[PDB]
RNA sequence: AGGGUUUCCUUGAUGAUGUCAUACUUAUCCUGUCCCUU
RNA sequence: AUCGCUUCUCGGCCUUUUGGCUAAGAUCAAGUGUAGUAUCUGUUCUUUUAAUAUCGUCCUCUACCGAGGACAAUAUUAAGGAUUUUUGGAGCAGGGAGGCAUCGACCUGGUAUUGCAGUACCUCCAGGAACGGUGC
């Protein structure tokens, strides 16, 4: 129950990117970026671990529809 | 029969008792035809086996790591805790 | 003559289900063949 | 009465149906035992020795290549107890007391040795041990 499904990404952030906009809320253990190797791009979502559920309630809070990527993002459990 | 009765304590951490009288405490992970015996993270102990003596616990402990004894020394084993996950 | 946000992971691939025993019907196996009481 | 739908009975089509011939074409019979196939029931893998067979180098022949011989271990199987594993060579034996024996450095004085080595120890003479180890 540790790991999240984050969609609706904004397309031009990596995994830095990610660690710098949500290191703000509390310590990070995990950034996963599924990749098309054929482009070698990102799909456009990923998923960002905390080490605290409290860190991790705290950001959904804060960054869902947020700015610069501009846009209405979707989290839940990934499975 | 089953040849079990070595096999069920592999892996677990073990109390092996010598012929001198010294206690080995390590992780039992291998033994043989001898009984010698494969001993990880393993400590030897003198002058007891703690059942929660008040004063203290442990005295004359000794880290040795990983063991190796050799089976005509060793009288007894008893089942000392579970294995380390790792 | 006018403008805007939600992916469970996500390959270039030299072990898996068996086997054995018993019972019921031939392109083999052998027949030219018999019992039982007053 | 007429028109329509639905039960129910019945008639006519139903060759839409038996698609040849010959000596009714001919003849008229069985049991047992094994082997093979199929089905059902029960339970197993992966992550030393014995037997058989046959890349490198050297030599010879013929036009770097090919053939022939020799040499260097390799592969498979089993462990029903005989040296490297699973049918055992192990076993049993330690407290006693609160001075005695033995060995070894050792500490003081003095004294000898001046030579090219791989080491139980290393001059000797006198004194000193409230020293250390082991056994009873």
């Amino acid at each position: 129950k540790r790991v999240l499904y984050v969609g609706g990404l904004a397309e031009e952030v990596d995994d830095k990117v990610l660690h710098a906009a949500f290191i703000p809320f509390g310590d990070i253990t995990d950034i996963q970026i599924p990749l098309d190797y054929e482009t070698e791009k990102h799909r456009g979502f990923a998923f960002v671990e905390f080490e605290l559920a409290e860190d991790a309630a705290a950001a959904i809070d804060n960054m869902n529809e947020s700015e610069l990527f501009g846009r209405t993002i979707r989290v839940n459990l990934a499975k | 029969g089953k040849s079990s009765k070595m096999l069920q304590h592999i892996d677990y951490r073990m109390r092996c008792i010598l012929q001198d009288g010294r206690i080995f405490i390590g992780t039992f992970k291998a033994f043989d035809k001898h009984m010698n015996l494969i001993l990880c993270d393993c400590d030897e102990f003198r002058k007891i086996k703690p059942k929660n003596s008040k004063q203290a616990e442990r005295e004359e402990k000794r880290v040795l790591g990983l063991v190796l004894l050799r089976g005509e020394n060793l009288v007894s084993m008893t089942v000392e805790g579970p294995p380390p996950k790792d």
